[PDB]
């Protein structure tokens, strides 16, 4: 049982790190939004064009990561 | 006047369209550029109104699809009656309803799933049902498995009839727009012919 | 009402959905089949099932009325 | 006067950082000969971008000829 | 036609259904022949 | 009020001007493209920030850009 | 033995669990006629249970204080049948599947509209490539040696 629960905890750490790191490294821009740094850390979106751009800022990556943090600590 | 008017041989029965997914849509018939295409193909499938702006064609498609739904429902009823006739303890339940649990589903013995064949009584092991088919069948006067077999066979024949009728009333003889808009006669037939009789 | 399939669908869905809730309420209190009332699992199942079906149909009525508008 | 730009059908590589096809390849369609045109090279690509477009205009210093 | 029916039988959902049905049958028969295995005992 | 800017990759297709719901943009003569015209944004105090103009633009990357700024009665679309 | 564990062929808790399961099955068996189908099904289940316990006992598994088998995956040569050999089988099969998929994608990319061949499979072509997964470890290794497996970083782009 300890083996199984420890591998679950490892899953939590790796996924939370994925979310936060992707937020940090894509902050200045990506292929979908190559000029993101002009808009700042927190902004709502970039509109429904180009397929739709909900939750594209780095602030939103932090917002998503807090859920996984609560899951892991639980 | 209220007259039965149709068009003969509207659509040719062919396998050409089955090999061209997205044929119904002028923007989907090109083929995929992204995965989104695939999802769109399933999302716009039964939206006849967006395929064309012609009311008569929409009505004909609606009629044929309703025939298809009736065929599927008949298949479902045939399955229920056959499983009641072949894999149930209905006959034993007829002699002790308060102490025996109804059951009409049994499982094969692999990977240990046969434990699901529980002790329901009457020398029978299986899964207990809650749909209430046993009470309905008892209220209809059914006392034998042969009668259930006959009902299942009849339902299979009716399902075949509904599917063929869908094919005929779409690809062979399709009613005109004036036929569908006779609401007075439709109300008369469905109030008196269907419900009353 | 003679030129729009969506409006007809909206009205009919609303009526059928409400009727199903009526059926669920009436079948528990006046059990029509023999040996049904004392089969508690069947009674609970039938009531719950028809409640869910009626709710879904009523929601569909609003959807297709919006499509009409 | 000599015609400017690569000839039609040439394969070119994209150097514009903010472009969808950055570091990819495309085919030259035509070149505008007006000296006032700022982005005269028309390039066509096999894959569409996020807006569903498959052609774009570029300047002479944003494309490299690949042999 | 035979060409068209062979084309329709090659579409992705149909081929997936057939492939997974055959694989499921193979696995079920194997588990019926060598049941309740937790290890490889042959060598 | 929001800020709207036009960059010199414009091909003068006029789609953004047709898409705007409060008449912010307009076309003016130019010599840098084959269409001999370019967009302009002289009335940004009436911009609501909807970004339909960005949805209409065909170039890659965009030639018209909208930066949301301080909010006013006109930019919040308040009728009361 | 290893980690304070006990072989399952010498564990009292293991035998207790077997006896309890057999008794539970026999109690149900004693409700039906000897020649009825449910009785035969229960008897077959009992024989299967006894065979399972015997095979677990004589295949060299280890049992804990709870009386249940435990697996050893540290590399000890007395337990390779538990993880290492099935793992080799899993890797071989997975490599076959991946290799044939990659080869189909490479063979089909040369056409005018390759995407049309991804939603409609060319079975004639696929039936010539499927048997070649039989030697995927050799082909992949040789492809890696000659520099045909990987694309240079400079060439990657849409
Ligand atoms: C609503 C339709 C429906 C559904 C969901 C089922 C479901 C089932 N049927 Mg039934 N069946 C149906 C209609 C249906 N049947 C009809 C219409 C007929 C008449 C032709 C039959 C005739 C039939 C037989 C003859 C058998 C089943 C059996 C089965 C079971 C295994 C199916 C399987 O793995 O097949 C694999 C392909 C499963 C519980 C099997 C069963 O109960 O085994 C114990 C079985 O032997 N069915
Ligand atoms: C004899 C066979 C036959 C053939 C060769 C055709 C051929 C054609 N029909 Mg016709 N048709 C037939 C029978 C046939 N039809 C029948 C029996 C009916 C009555 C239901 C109709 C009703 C009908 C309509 C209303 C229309 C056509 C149309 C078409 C065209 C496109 C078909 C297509 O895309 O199919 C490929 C599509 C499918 C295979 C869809 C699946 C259909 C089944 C019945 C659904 C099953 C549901 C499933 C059981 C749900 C559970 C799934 C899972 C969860 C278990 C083509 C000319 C269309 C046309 O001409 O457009 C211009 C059109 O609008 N047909
Ligand atoms: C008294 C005559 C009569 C009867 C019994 C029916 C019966 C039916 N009609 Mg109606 N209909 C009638 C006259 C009649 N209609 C007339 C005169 C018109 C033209 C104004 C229409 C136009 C019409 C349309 C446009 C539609 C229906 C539909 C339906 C079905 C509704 C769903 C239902 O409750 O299924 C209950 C199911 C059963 C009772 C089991 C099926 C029993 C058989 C198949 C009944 C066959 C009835 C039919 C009149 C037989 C004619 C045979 C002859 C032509 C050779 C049902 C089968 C809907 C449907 O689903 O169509 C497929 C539908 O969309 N009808
Ligand atoms: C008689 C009933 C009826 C009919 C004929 C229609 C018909 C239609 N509806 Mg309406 N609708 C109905 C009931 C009905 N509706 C109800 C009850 C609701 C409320 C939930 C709605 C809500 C609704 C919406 C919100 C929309 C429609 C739309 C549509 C159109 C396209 C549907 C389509 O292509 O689906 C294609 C079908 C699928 C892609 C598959 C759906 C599968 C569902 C979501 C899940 C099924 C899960 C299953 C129960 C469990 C499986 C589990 C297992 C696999 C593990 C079509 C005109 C759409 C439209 O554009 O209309 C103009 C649309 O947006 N309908
Ligand atoms: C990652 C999750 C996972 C894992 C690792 C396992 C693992 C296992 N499960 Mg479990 N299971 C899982 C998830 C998992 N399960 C889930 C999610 C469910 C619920 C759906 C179940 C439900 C379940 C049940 C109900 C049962 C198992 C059983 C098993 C065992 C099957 C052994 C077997 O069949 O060997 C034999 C199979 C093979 C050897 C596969 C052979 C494959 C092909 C044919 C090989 C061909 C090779 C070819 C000849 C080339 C080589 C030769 C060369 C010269 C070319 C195994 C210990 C069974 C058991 O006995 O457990 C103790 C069992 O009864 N599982
Ligand atoms: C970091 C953890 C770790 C790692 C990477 C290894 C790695 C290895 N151990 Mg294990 N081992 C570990 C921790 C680890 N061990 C610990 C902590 C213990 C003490 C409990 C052991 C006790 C142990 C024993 C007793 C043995 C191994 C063996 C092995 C080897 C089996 C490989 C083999 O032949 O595959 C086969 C693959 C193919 C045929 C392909 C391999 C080098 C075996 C060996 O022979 O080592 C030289 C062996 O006998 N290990
Ligand atoms: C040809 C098939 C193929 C191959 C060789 C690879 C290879 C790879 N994938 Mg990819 N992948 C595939 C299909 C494939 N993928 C598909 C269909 C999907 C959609 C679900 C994905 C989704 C996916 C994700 C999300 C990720 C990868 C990743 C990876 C890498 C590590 C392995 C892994 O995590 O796999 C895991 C992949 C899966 C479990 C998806 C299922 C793969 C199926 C079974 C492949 C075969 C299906 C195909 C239809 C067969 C066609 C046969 C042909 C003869 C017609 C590796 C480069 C990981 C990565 O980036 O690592 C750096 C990663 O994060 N893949
Ligand atoms: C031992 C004997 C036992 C009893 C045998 C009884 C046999 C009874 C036969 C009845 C008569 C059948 C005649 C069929 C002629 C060919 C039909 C045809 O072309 O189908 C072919 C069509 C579709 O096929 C399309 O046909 C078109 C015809 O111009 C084009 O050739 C298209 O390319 C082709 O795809 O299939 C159907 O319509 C099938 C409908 C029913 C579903 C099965
Ligand atoms: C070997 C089988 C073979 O090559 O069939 C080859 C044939 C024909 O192959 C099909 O031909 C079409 C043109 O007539 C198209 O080219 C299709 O893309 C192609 O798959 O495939 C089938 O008949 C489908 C069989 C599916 C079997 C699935 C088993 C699981
Ligand atoms: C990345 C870094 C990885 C480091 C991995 C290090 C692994 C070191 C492994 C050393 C193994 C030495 O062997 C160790 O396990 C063997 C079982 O597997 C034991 O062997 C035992 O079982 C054998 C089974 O055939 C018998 O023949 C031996 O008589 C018996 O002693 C050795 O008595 C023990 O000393
Ligand atoms: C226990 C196991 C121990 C194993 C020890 C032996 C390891 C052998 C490693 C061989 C590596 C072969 O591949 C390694 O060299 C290739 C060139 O030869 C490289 O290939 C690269 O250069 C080639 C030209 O030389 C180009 O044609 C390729 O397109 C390019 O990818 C691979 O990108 C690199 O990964």
């Amino acid at each position: 049982g300890d083996f199984l629960v420890h591998h679950a905890i490892a899953l939590g750490l790796h996924t939370t790190t994925l979310i936060l790191v992707k937020g940090a490294l894509d902050a200045r821009g990506s292929k979908l939004m190559p000029d993101k740094k002009d808009f700042g850390y927190s902004f709502p979106c970039d509109g429904p064009g180009r397929g739709g751009t909900c939750d594209i800022s780095a602030w939103d990556a932090f917002y998503l990561a807090v859920f996984w943090m609560l899951n892991t600590i639980g | 006047e209220v007259k039965i008017v149709v068009d003969r041989d509207p659509v040719k029965t062919s396998f050409e369209e089955w090999a061209r997914p997205g044929h119904f849509s002028r923007t989907l018939a090109k083929g995929p550029d992204t995965t989104t295409w695939i999802w769109n193909l399933h999302a716009d499938a039964h939206d006849f109104d967006s395929h064309t702006g012609d009311l008569e064609e929409i009505s004909r498609k609606v009629f044929s699809a309703h025939f298809g739904q009736l065929s599927i429902i008949f298949l479902w009823l045939s399955g229920m009656y056959f499983h009641g006739a072949r894999f149930s303890n209905y006959e034993a339940w007829l002699s002790d309803p308060t102490h025996i649990g109804p059951s009409a589903q049994v499982v094969w013995p692999i990977v240990g799933q046969e434990i699901l064949n529980g002790d329901v009584g009457g020398g029978f092991r299986g899964i207990q049902i809650t749909s209430g088919f046993f009470q309905l069948w008892r209220a209809s006067g059914i006392t034998s498995e042969l009668q259930l077999y006959c009902t299942a066979i009849g339902a299979l024949i009716f399902a075949a009839l509904m599917l063929f009728a869908g094919w005929f009333h779409y690809h062979k003889a399709a009613p005109k727009l004036a036929w569908f808009q006779d609401v007075e006669s439709m109300l008369n037939h469905h109030l008196a012919g269907l419900l009353g009789l | 009402l003679t030129t729009s399939w969506h409006a007809q669908l909206s009205l009919n869905l609303a009526m059928l959905g409400s009727t199903t809730i009526v059926v669920a309420h009436h079948m528990y209190s006046m059990p029509p089949y023999p040996y049904l009332a004392t089969d508690y699992g069947t009674q609970l199942s039938l009531f719950t099932h028809h409640m869910w079906i009626g709710g879904f149909l009523i929601v569909g009525a609003a959807a297709h009325a919006a499509i009409f508008m | 006067p000599p015609p400017i730009g690569p000839k039609r059908g040439t394969k070119v590589k994209i150097l514009r950082r903010e472009s969808y096809w950055y570091n990819g390849t495309g085919s030259v369609v035509t070149v505008d000969q007006d000296p006032n045109t700022r982005y005269p090279v028309v390039v066509r690509f096999a894959k569409v971008n996020y807006a569903g477009v498959s052609t774009n205009n570029y300047a002479l210093d944003e494309i490299k000829e690949v042999v | 036609s035979m060409r068209d029916i062979k084309t329709y039988l090659s579409v992705a959902p149909v081929l997936s259904t057939l492939w997974f049905g055959a694989l499921a049958g193979l696995l079920i028969e194997i588990n019926r022949l060598f049941p309740d295995a937790l290890s490889f005992p042959f060598f | 009020s929001h800020s709207v800017k036009i960059y010199d990759t414009c091909i003068g297709c006029t789609q953004c001007v047709r898409a705007c719901p409060t008449d912010v943009l307009e076309m003016i003569p130019w010599d840098g493209c084959k269409a001999k015209q370019i967009a302009s944004a002289p009335r940004t105090e009436d911009c609501v920030g909807c970004k339909r103009c960005e949805s209409a633009c065909p170039t890659d990357f965009l030639s018209v850009r909208v930066y949301l700024g301080p909010e006013t009665t006109r930019s919040m679309a308040l009728s009361y | 033995d290893i980690a304070g564990l006990t072989p399952c062929k010498d564990s009292k808790a293991f035998a207790k669990r077997e006896k309890q399961s057999v008794k539970k099955l026999t109690s149900s068996l004693k409700k039906y006629a000897p020649d009825s189908a449910p009785a035969l099904a229960i008897q077959a289940t009992i024989d299967k249970t006894k065979r399972r316990f015997e095979n677990y006992g004589k295949f060299g598994l280890l049992c804990g204080s709870d009386g249940l088998p435990h697996l050893i995956v540290s590399g000890d040569q007395r337990h390779w049948g538990e993880f290492i050999t099935p793992g080799v089988l899993f890797l071989y099969i997975a490599g076959w599947i991946g290799w044939v998929g990659r080869s189909y994608l490479i063979a089909v990319s040369g056409e005018k509209k390759p995407a049309m061949r991804e939603i409609i499979i060319d079975v004639e072509l696929a039936s010539k490539i499927i048997p070649r997964g039989f030697i995927w470890p050799v082909a992949a290794y040789r492809e890696w040696i000659n520099g045909d497996l990987v694309v240079d970083d400079a060439d990657i782009g849409y």
